[PDB]
């Protein structure tokens, strides 16, 4: 259940969700698995958003374990193609799809709490079939590792070569590690 | 204006206003003209069905009907011992409203 | 659990949804398996459109790895045959339905992202039964991939014979393959 | 989920479902497998459309692979009891059921799009029990198999035997081969 | 999802859903298994129509495949209890229960579309326990057969002898044979 | 779905339930298997009707096929506390829980449908564990039997040892038979 | 479904749930099993009531068959520190935890119906692990048991022992009895 | 369900849930096991009373089992990020994760009931694998329950070997140990 909350307007009085409150200060909440269905909802908030105000930042919470690499590229593009920069702070965790989505905020607006965790790892999938069809698929996954791949060092700075190295296994990343690795700009611990 | 029997300003009160530029001659004032201000605001607020009786909207109306085509109106002394008679047959009545939304209904 | 979002007009504030408030833009998001169910509410909101504005163009995102035909060919069908022009843009995949429903926009509005994979595959089907019914649904289902691929030879601008050899097998493209290939005639970089 | 549309009018704006929107420009959806629940909604639906003006024609949008034979009469009985006429518009496919529908419009009302498939087989059932008991539901079965088949032939307009002999078993029709079977009266491409 | 119709009155515009916009013209519909739930939900319309105008007759549309005799039984006393006559149309089929209650409507106001199946059968039950509570109940099952017998000789106007031959097994019979057979009075074809 | 009923009132017209229009004429429902969430359901219900006219009797309509005892019980307990007489209707049947609540209403003010069929039997529980458990579990239910036995007895009108050797096994009861016992007062079979 | 009930306020007329209605009057639910979910609910309400009127008296019912033991003692602790006196009464049945908050509510306003049923029986646990960690959890769950008997002697006046040794089984106690053992003040027959 | 209560305010009568009516006086609960779905919850709660009155101290009610230890810590920043001091109550129970949000909240604001229970315990996970990468996430449990202990132990104020030795294996703590231990400030018995 979402709590709900009231506006208080010199216009008058309105009623909103706890999600819908937040969402009207350009803020985005990315929790859960990441999918489709849910990707498109964070897609269509930031849709919105730009076409309110295109020149106002906005904020992305992104707080999951990962999800489908497709429903995460969707979100990624989504960013870059809108104008406004997109904002990107880590509470709690980023997996892989939520690591490369923190790291796709705009340079300086990536963010991260003192007690967080970044787990950044290769694509995982799998195919049944013909081996005809495995070496489709099989080529393909790797294409998109390779792609994910030089996204990861273009937003973080570091080099093909060493995106691989750490990413061919599991690499869990703190957040005072996420700065010097580039993934996050700077540590939120307090408001000043 | 409002409907009569009210607090609000009456439909009559229009026509006192007149006497004043006439120098309170009903001659002069039975051959003027009246200028009706903001009359959009006097139009049904969504109540077709009249659940009440709009004084301040259809009531404004239905009192003006008669003044429009022409009727002997009771216009106060100054400002109700007199109720001095003006007719308002010849006077022309112009009325400016913004009509906010009516572009929606064209 | 979606977000609700405000419009402000003359006539007062008035609260839509997420979805809701990007279909007054002309906005439609196809998401999940391609269905009856879900394929219905798009042909309803390309009708709803069209009647509003019938100049206007529609953006229809794609986001799907696709699902049944004959769901798919309602919304093909609606799309050629409204009087606008239905925008389509592909956002973290197309398989084959919804890389049929992605080239079937109009020349020049088809877009793609620049991280997004375009699969293109014959019609998958099957049935269990005496040997007189197979054959009669065998043959149903040839000329399914056989008028599919005219389809899309039609709108990819490629020979009937190259789309059925591409097609043959599963054939994965990215957002530049794609345009070469005519299944789009763009990529959306960045908002101009 | 269902997205909300606005209704501009002279008293006001006002708020329907995508649905409810298209109900009240005499539009019905058939989706899904014919059942008595979804059967007596479209029943309720076309007799509240027929005193709202009984002589205004009623669309009907079919896109289902059948289902009950007992829940598709009922609409069948009420198509053919209210004065308007009811237009059937085939969209994505139309199967035993579906087709029977779509066949019992008024003539020279009947459409389906281009890429859209029509299924006509004889009633499917089963009943086990008593030797006795089979009897009777083998009876009744056959009984509506050889009703359906006159209600075709007289919709079709093509001879009893035919229907017989083209409905034992499982037949698929295009679009344009709908038209000359007598299934459906012309085909929507485009709006003029 | 049931849909929304506007109601346009003298007083304002009300909007209400499709199943109760027909409620207020005293249309009650009879769908799917008959239950203790759905079946008392209906004696609260009867009463509420009644109580409204007990002059106008009340309209009950029955499209089931049967259900519990408790549940119909309920059903049946509240028709027969409130002074406004009950009119009953059947549409789709009316097995033992829906039989029961098309054949309980007043007296030359029950009617059946003419592509309708009627099935009229004795009571199914069975218990499980001691031989003497099998006892209790196959008396009690054997106590429910004879009332119903009875009270459908008595509308449909044969002989209790005949009603138990013909209950005995499984019988259908379509909308003609129903009227001969007492169980509903006319067919409605087409309007006027 | 539950359909929604327009009351015409001094101040307006107010859209009200089915189920809640009918509480309004202190008119309270009681079907399906009784359980303690519902239970609490009705007491609520009888302690609303009693504040707003402690003069006025409450009709209760019982539909049930039985429950837990202890649901009930409050369920009785509060029919005999408010003062206001609880009249109760029995429609379809009424088990042990349903017939004991049945005859616990206010004498006089007892009704069964002609139709209707009451049942009437010891409780129904059982325990797995120790001995000694099992004798504290088997004596409170003893204890029960017999308070429901004298409760009914009281309110019946029969002896005691009466009570106790028809409840040994479920005995069914119908409508003239109840009123013979004393189960209930009448019969409803018209509104005049 | 829950009915809604509307109330005749000063200055308007508003709708309001059966639960809700009640809850305005200083009237709380307590039933189903005992729970954090619904604890924390009730414990809410209680706050509330609090803020409203910190003299007035506040109804507890119950009918829990119990529940977590964590989860009814945040609603004890709750009952022993809101300055308004908790009246409980039990309808129904009320199990150890049930029963224990029964018998928290303030002195001399502590009711029961009639033929209402409380057992009281000591803790009940489980732990499977290390004999290290069994011993952890048996300590612990000792402690519970001690800790309850505690408050069980000081509200209900009896010894600890004869707590204690009442408790190592379940005790059942009828609404007389229940006064006797000083589980609850008074016995609620009729209104006078 | 849940309550919904009326709060009087210069505007007028406002409808509010009850976890709704208390989020206005800057109370957040957190019931159940800690998740990604719930922790959002509670931080989009905490950011929005942050706003609205950045001065006032906001209450925390924990009542929970545990949780997923990444949620919790999207908790723990937040509390400590946002300026405002968060009270922590301690209500039933309050697992690991819930007793290290419990101590998380400002020294001299966190509160415990006299019957709650408090539990610490060493983190909890597992991973199934290769020898390589179970080493990597092996490698990092033991990070977070260093780091964990290390936060237990600032708050708590007990040297961090202490904790280490307390966490080994599960510990309850009752309300006054909780105090002696430094988890708790002071114990809530009566509202004076």
């Amino acid at each position: 259940l979402v709590p709900m909350v009231i506006e208080q307007t010199s216009r008058g009085e309105r009623s909103f969700d706890i999600y819908s409150r937040l969402l009207k200060e350009r803020v985005i909440f990315l929790t859960g698995q990441v999918e489709d269905h849910m990707a498109n909802l964070i897609v269509a908030q930031m849709l919105f958003l730009e076409a309110e105000n295109p020149e106002k930042d906005i904020y992305l919470y992104i707080n999951s374990p990962g999800g489908v690499i497709t429903a995460g590229m969707s979100i990624y593009d989504t960013m870059q193609f809108i104008k406004p920069d997109v904002s990107t702070i880590c509470m709690g965790q980023a997996a892989s799809m939520g690591a490369f989505l923190l790291t796709a905020g705009a340079k300086g607006k990536r963010f991260c709490l003192p007690n967080s965790r970044v787990m950044i790892h290769q694509p995982l999938g799998g195919y049944q079939g013909q081996a005809t069809d495995i070496e489709i698929h099989a080529r393909e996954i790797l294409k998109v590792k390779g792609r994910m791949n030089e996204l990861m060092a273009l937003h973080t700075g570091q080099s093909l070569e060493q995106i691989e190295r750490d990413t061919e296994r599991d690499r869990f990343l703190s957040a005072p590690e996420a700065v010097e690795y580039g993934l996050v700009d700077s540590i939120l611990t307090h408001r000043n | 204006l409002t409907e009569a029997g009210y607090v609000g300003e009456d439909v009559e009160n229009i026509i006192q206003k007149l006497l004043q530029k006439s120098d309170y001659d009903v001659q002069k004032a039975q051959r003027g003209i009246v200028y009706i201000d903001e009359i959009d605001k006097i139009s049904r607020k969504s109540d077709n069905p009249s659940i009440t009786r709009d004084v301040s909207g259809e009531g404004v109306q239905q009192a003006l009907l008669k003044l429009i085509e022409g009727t002997v109106a009771a216009v106060p002394p100054q400002g109700q011992q007199e109720f001095l008679q003006v007719d308002t047959s010849k006077i022309l009545f112009i009325c400016g409203g913004a009509f906010a939304g009516l572009d929606k209904v064209i």
